[PDB]
């Protein structure tokens, strides 16, 4: 009776050869997963017919097409047999397995496509994909409405559909996507890819269509319909909207009502004293929320800014799943279909709006929730209790900053006209727009090199680390260059591996090559390791790395003996943090998304500029050669003028957006240069500038069009509670700590530094006397030993 | 002097200036047409014994023949000959897909009604032309050669008491079948030439290709919708299409104050198509390569700099700095015993010139 | 005169933009003539509007291009002015510890001067000049006690040990007023025997 | 009522931009009318294009 068509009924839309390209084509195709009748009887033709036959003995012989099939009409008749393919109409032409055919009538011509493939022993249509290659074409121009076949054969009907075909390495289509099958397929068609990464993509526009037409004239009349999206005509007022009764008080001479933006929002009925409130019909965006196609094919649909009652009204059965289902949720962003509401607050996975986030979680499905800002905490605050850390962790943080773009120069004249004297002469009448665009692009290109030079070329000499790596136990082998293998470090190789000329388009090479950038980075690293911050102020002054770390603890507020007593532990923590950085870089590739974003943006803009050359712009054709060879010069100056206008507008848009992006990249490069000067060439006291924690030091690494900063910081780990006092009274005189806080466990009072519990006996050396004991609030009684 | 013209100055400061573009010109013209000689049956359409009425216009399909529109447009007997979207002069050069021939008889007042976008009873009830009509209409006096020429007035034939021929084409993508009297030309390869293939012209390099064209395929296309390959009309061979070399031209100058020698860089152009140095930025002509490394004077690209030095223009790989090895050890420290006071000047823009433009008065 | 290029560059860009905008007026933009007076004199009012519209479109496009370029340039100049004001607040009105924010070396002061459409900062900084080699230790081991320097580092002129500040060689006798005790000599790596004067 | 000026300036600028964009729909741009329906049902299909 009926069976599933799976992914059958696809052919080559034209004779143009394509390879390794995903092509989107709108043509009469057989919709995926449609119902194809399984069977002599006469059948309708409609706009097209798909045919199939698993005839083991080739019982099926031929076909008949026509309108009445007997007299008074012309009928096509094929008696394709094992000897000679015979076709008759006026026109005569002579020329287990699964045979497929496609018949269509696009005005003229009668196209036939065919395919012959082996199959296993199955009853229904097999799975997999296949391509139908045209065999013959009949320029008959005959009207056909019914047809017949002259023993199990399937019949399908073609429909006008948009498909995305994936051409393989050599001209053959390997896969196809039916755009209207379901929201995931529409997302694939919109992104022009067969894989979709996790996110939310605004794929379509939803609009409520009018239900009928209303004509109103004073005493062609029609009844007045309210409370629904209806097309109306009020004495020449052509518009579409929802009509509701108004509480407005129109003056008797007034016939229309307009808002601030001069849009008619109220109307008066010509035949009655009724004032109707014109409200625009519902519209908005349609976004598809998906996890990665690697994880699941489930999607949710968000209709933006509409109630959950209008989404049924104004498709394939696969899409109808995403219109009802009781999962229907209403949020201030719009209507969600396909996602569960759990009212459990989690971290945001995919934003929706108004504090709503969606995630793919466990049977796994899509859940919508209110995003959690963080884990609750109440600090045990009291006027005599202090928390002091007794340990620490050395943390290494990675910061990534873009520094430059790709230097692209667009040949203005060759892009607009291109090897065309007539078009160039016509373009000469537009002035200096072309020179302006060239100058702007050249300025951007020079600015990119300036950005790179100002970020990296900051060291005056090329420092070399000594061959003996006696850096107090710290291990820099993963960030120092390896001569035995570019000469890039391990992390730099990881970064470069991870991150990855016609029509008047040229790409200029950068002035500094990656080897030179790596040499700058190596010089900075060697200078920092062997001298500290002295090389950024004057000549590089050598100092042992342990003493430099003692300097940096003194800078963050921790005494030197802490380092000199935990030197092995700190070195091990730093080495483990570096190893963790290496492991994370090897595993995940989402950290380098800041440079990849710039690369993708530039590539997409350039691709749009290239594709704009195929636009007609209201001319005869988009090809100047075709226009010139088809039309005479006096009448070919209009189509060429339209092409000039369109291409000039496109180029101006590209140049403007390039200038804005160049400004953004220049800001990023200025920030990167500031971070190199302050984080790498010194120790910064600005909070959260060189990473989270107390900044100890930093290391630069080069990445494609960017720099990566490894921020070594200090993080206190294990706090403990103590009793504290602002001052202590010994001999009627208040004593204050010279540097630190007063603490007490439960019996005795000591003085300790703030960031590391190290209690010393209170002494006149540790404290200073100031004032009397009758003024300080919270003073406690104790003794000070001299 | 080209740099001087570009900069609108008689003196140029040292640096590199882009002046113009270099493009390889085509060598010869190639016309490759199928070896088909049978003439199209225009006589059977323009010399028929009679024509049908306006409501029963007959169509004749013209294909697989060589058409000669010169005989058509060189005849003064045709009273009206106006063509839309195509030129009668270029009709012979153009090669079409499927030529149609519609014949009917109308009176003089309805001749102008046979035109795209024209309204009226004749156009709206008998024969309407598309808004994107390609082809044209031919009419001539026929009062010499009688009530068999009817006219439909309602949509109802109200017969009363000029022979018209209409041609239609579609030059968009389909393989061409009706060519003109153009002659074929031998095929050359590996040289930038001007080529014509069944109607679409171009300029580029034709080479042997390994593309696996299917038997029904006529030409190839790239990602950016550019004709990358083609099939020879006379031979089953497949020819690639590569654009002729092009690029920008930059002039490295030490300054007209210092000297008058210049260097020329062809950006992205291999030295073959152009004291010749090949760099990753292009072909450098006029500068001598030096193995020594100096500080960058005039940038070129990919770590290459140019400088006026012993006196000639030299091109080198820039030196990133002076090498230094810090005498690092675990028990040695370097401490300064003196100092210098340094005063450094920093310049920062703060504002521009405030300008106001009256849009109405300017325009 | 190339030291003041930035202000000269800004002046040159503004003048070039204005000059190009003025020169754009003498362009046909597809019309038969580039002057409305001659267009109106030659053609009748019904058909002069055809050319007037082309001139209007071209001049509007040129004006919009000029205004957009000016907006981008003004955003850049605003960023530069914000940087200049920050330098004014942090380097003339105070002494900044940020590295290379105001000159190379340890910032001592800065002086402002006015330049056409700009400001000039004279950054006075301190730069160490003549370094010398010394033998150093992280700490010195007295009779069972490990002594660390309060402010500076230990140095040795071959035979004897002193304590000196970091940025200037000013050796001083090691005393209990110069060093502080923390722990014993076993834990510290690189400790050196010496004596501390009390 | 003047301390919170920057936020008010941003809001006013955005609202003015949106209002101007909407108001431009009533502009004529050299056509016979700014109403697309009037343009359609006032001329023949080819001259209305
Ligand atoms: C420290 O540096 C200063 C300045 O470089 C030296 O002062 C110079 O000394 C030489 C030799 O005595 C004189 O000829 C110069 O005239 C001095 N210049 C100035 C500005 O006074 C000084 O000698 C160096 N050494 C010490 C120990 O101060
Ligand atoms: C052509 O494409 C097929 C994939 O369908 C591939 O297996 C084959 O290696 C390619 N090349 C040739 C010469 O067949
Ligand atoms: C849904 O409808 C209610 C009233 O029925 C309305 O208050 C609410 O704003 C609507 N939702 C949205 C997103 O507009
Ligand atoms: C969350 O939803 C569940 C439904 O199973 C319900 O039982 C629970 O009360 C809800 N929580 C809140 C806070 O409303
Ligand atoms: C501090 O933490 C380290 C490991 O992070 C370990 O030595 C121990 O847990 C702590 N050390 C002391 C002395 O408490
Ligand atoms: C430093 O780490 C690398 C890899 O983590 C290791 O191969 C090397 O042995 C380490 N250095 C030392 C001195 O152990
Ligand atoms: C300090 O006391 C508070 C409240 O008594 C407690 O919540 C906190 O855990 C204590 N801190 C430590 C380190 O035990
Ligand atoms: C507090 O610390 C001192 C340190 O000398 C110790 O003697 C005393 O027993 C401690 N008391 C408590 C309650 O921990
Ligand atoms: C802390 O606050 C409590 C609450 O009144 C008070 O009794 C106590 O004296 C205060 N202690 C100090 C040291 O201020
Ligand atoms: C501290 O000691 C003095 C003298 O013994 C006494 O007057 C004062 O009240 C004491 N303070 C407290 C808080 O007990
Ligand atoms: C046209 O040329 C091809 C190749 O030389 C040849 O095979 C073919 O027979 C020719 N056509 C005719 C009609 O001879
Ligand atoms: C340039 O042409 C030569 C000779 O054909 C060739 O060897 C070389 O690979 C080409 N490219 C470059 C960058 O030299
Ligand atoms: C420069 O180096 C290349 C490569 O080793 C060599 O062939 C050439 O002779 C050298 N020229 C000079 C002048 O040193
Ligand atoms: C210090 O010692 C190193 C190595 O012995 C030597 O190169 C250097 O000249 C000496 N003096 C200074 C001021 O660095
Ligand atoms: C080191 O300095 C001390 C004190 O200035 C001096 O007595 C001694 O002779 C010096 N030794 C050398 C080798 O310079
Ligand atoms: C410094 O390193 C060397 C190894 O070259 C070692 O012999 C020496 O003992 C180290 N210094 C100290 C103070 O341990
Ligand atoms: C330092 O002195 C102690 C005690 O006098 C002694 O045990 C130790 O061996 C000495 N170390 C050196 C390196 O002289």
């Amino acid at each position: 009776a009926y069976t599933n068509s799976f992914t059958r009924g696809v052919y080559y839309p034209d004779k143009v050869f394509r390879s390794s390209v995903l092509h989107s084509t709108q043509d009469l195709f057989l919709p995926f997963f449609s119902n194809v009748t399984w069977f002599n009887p006469v059948l309708p033709f409609n706009d097209g017919v798909y045919f199939a036959s698993t005839e083991k003995s080739n019982i099926i012989r031929g076909w008949i097409f026509g309108t009445t099939l007997d007299s008074k009409t012309q009928s096509l008749l094929i008696v394709n047999n094992a000897t000679n393919v015979v076709i008759k109409v006026t026109f005569e032409y002579v020329s287990k397995n699964l045979r497929e055919f496609v018949f269509k009538n696009i005005d003229g011509y009668f196209k036939i496509y065919s395919k012959h493939t082996p199959i296993n022993l199955v009853r229904g249509l097999p799975q997999g994909f296949s391509a139908l290659e045209p065999l013959v074409d009949l320029p008959i121009g005959i009207n056909i409405t019914r047809f017949q076949t002259l023993a199990a054969y399937y019949v399908g009907y073609l429909q006008p559909r948009t498909f995305l075909l994936k051409y393989n390495e050599n001209g053959t289509i390997t896969d196809a996507v039916d755009c209207a099958l379901d929201p995931l397929s529409e997302t694939k068609c919109t992104l022009k890819s067969f894989t979709v990464e996790k996110g939310i993509y605004q794929t379509s526009n939803f609009r409520v269509q009018p239900t009928e037409s209303i004509v109103r004239f004073p005493n062609k009349s029609t009844n007045l319909v309210k409370n629904k999206c209806v097309n109306f005509n009020f004495n020449g007022l052509t518009g579409t909207g929802v009509l509701t009764e108004s509480n407005k008080k129109f003056l008797p001479f007034q016939q229309f009502g307009r808002d601030i933006a001069d849009t008619t929002d109220a109307v008066r009925d010509p035949q009655t004293l009724e004032i109707l409130d014109i409200t625009p019909c519902s519209f908005g965006g349609v976004s598809v929320i998906t996890p990665g196609t690697n994880t699941s094919n489930q999607v949710a649909v968000l209709y933006q800014g509409v109630n959950c009652t209008e989404v049924p009204v104004a498709l394939t059965p696969t899409w109808r799943v995403y219109s009802t289902g009781s999962n229907v949720f209403q949020t201030r962003a719009g209507c969600l279909i396909g996602a569960e509401h759990v009212n459990n607050s989690y971290e945001c996975d995919i934003p929706i709006g108004a504090g709503i986030c969606a995630s793919y979680q466990t049977s796994q499905s899509i859940i919508a929730y209110t995003m959690s800002l963080g884990v609750e905490n109440s600090v045990a605050y009291s006027n005599n209790s202090i928390a002091i850390p007794t340990n620490f962790t050395i943390s290494v943080t990675t910061e990534i900053l873009p520094v430059s773009m790709t230097k692209t120069s667009v040949d203005c004249t060759m892009y607009i006209c291109g090897d065309s004297t007539e078009c160039s002469n016509l373009l000469l009448q537009y002035g200096s727009f072309c020179t302006q665009l060239n100058r702007a692009l050249t300025g951007i290109a020079v600015e990119q090199d300036k950005n790179t030079q100002e970020v990296f070329a900051q060291v005056k000499q090329i420092y070399k680390t000594p061959p003996i790596k006696d850096f107090g136990g710290f291990n820099f082998s993963q960030i120092l260059p390896d001569p035995s293998k570019s000469k890039r470090s391990f992390i730099e190789d990881l970064l470069f591996n991870k991150v990855t000329k016609f029509n008047g388009l040229t790409v200029l090479p950068p002035l500094l090559t990656d080897e030179m950038i790596a040499q700058y980075t190596s010089a900075l690293l060697a200078g920092t390791i062997t001298s500290g911050w002295t090389f950024g102020a004057g000549a590089a002054l050598q100092i042992p790395f342990a003493m430099q770390m003692a300097y940096r603890f003194n800078g963050i507020g921790v005494t030197q003996n802490v380092l000199y007593e935990n030197q092995k532990l700190i070195a091990n923590q730093f080495n483990s943090a570096i190893g963790k950085i290496q492991d994370s870089l090897s595993s995940t590739a989402s950290a380098l998304g800041k440079l990849q974003d710039v690369v993708n943006q530039n590539a997409q803009a350039l691709n749009t500029l290239v594709k704009q050359l195929s636009s007609n712009f209201g001319a005869i054709s988009s090809v100047l050669n075709d226009i010139l060879s088809r039309l005479d010069p006096p009448e070919a100056e209009v189509q060429i003028d339209r092409l000039i206008t369109g291409r000039l507008q496109s180029l101006q848009t590209y140049v403007t957006q390039q200038l804005i992006r160049a400004a953004e990249i220049r800001a990023s490069a200025n920030l990167a240069a500031t971070k190199m000067s302050e984080c790498v060439l010194g120790q910064s006291k600005r909070v959260d500038f060189c990473g989270k924690g107390y900044h100890l030091m930093s290391f630069p690494q080069s990445a494609p069009h960017g720099v990566v900063f490894l921020h070594v910081t200090y993080v206190p780990a294990q706090e403990k509670n103590f009793t504290t006092a602002p001052a202590i009274c010994h001999d009627g005189k208040a004593h204050f700590p010279r540097e630190g806080v007063f603490v007490s466990n439960g019996t005795h009072w000591f003085v300790t530094q703030r960031n590391f519990y190290e209690p010393q006996i209170i002494t006149t050396d540790n404290t200073f006397v100031s004032g009397n004991c009758d003024v300080v609030i919270g003073i406690v009684n104790n003794t000070v030993y001299d | 002097s080209e740099t001087k013209c570009t900069l609108k100055s008689f003196t140029v400061e040292k640096g590199i200036y882009q002046t113009s573009n270099f493009r390889v010109q085509p060598t010869e013209s190639i016309v490759r047409f199928p070896n088909i000689t049978n003439l199209c049956p225009f006589g059977e359409v323009f010399n028929a014994t009679r024509f049908a009425s306006v409501y029963a216009w007959n169509r004749k399909r013209i294909s697989n023949c060589v058409a000669d529109y010169s005989v058509l447009y060189n005849s003064a007997s045709f009273s009206t000959f106006k063509c839309y979207g195509v030129s009668p002069t270029k009709l012979n050069d153009l090669c079409f897909t499927n030529v149609y021939a519609d014949s009917f008889v109308i009176r003089g007042d309805e001749v102008r009604q046979i035109a795209p976008g024209q309204t009226g009873n004749i156009a709206d009830y008998n024969y309407k032309l598309p808004d994107d009509f390609t082809g044209c209409v031919i009419a001539w006096n026929s009062n010499n050669l009688n009530y068999n020429y009817l006219y439909r007035l309602f949509r109802p034939l109200q017969s009363y008491g000029y022979r018209v021929v209409v041609l239609s084409f579609e030059l968009l993508h389909a393989p061409a079948t009706v060519c003109g009297p153009k002659k074929s030309t031998n095929l050359v390869k590996n040289k930038c030439v001007n080529f014509n293939f069944n109607g679409l012209t171009g300029t580029g390099v034709l080479t042997e290709s390994n593309k696996k064209f299917l038997p029904f395929q006529q030409f190839g296309r790239d990602i950016a919708d550019t004709t990358d390959a083609v099939r020879d009309p006379q031979t089953l061979e497949i020819l690639d299409i590569t654009p002729c070399s092009f690029g920008g031209v930059s002039v490295i100058t030490p300054g007209t104050n210092t000297s008058n020698q210049v260097a020329v860089l062809y950006q992205g152009v291999n030295c073959t198509e152009v004291n010749v140095f090949q760099t990753r930025a292009g072909c450098l002509i006029g500068a001598e390569h030096v193995n020594n490394s100096y500080e960058c004077d005039i940038p070129i690209g990919a770590g290459i700099c140019a400088s006026y030095q012993t006196q000639s223009i030299i091109a080198y790989t820039m030196s990133l700095g002076v090498e230094n090895s810090v005498a690092y050890s675990n028990n040695s420290i370097a401490i300064p015993t003196n100092f210098t006071i340094s005063v450094t000047t920093e310049i920062l823009p703060v504002s521009m010139t405030k300008t106001s433009v009256d849009c109405t008065m300017y325009i």
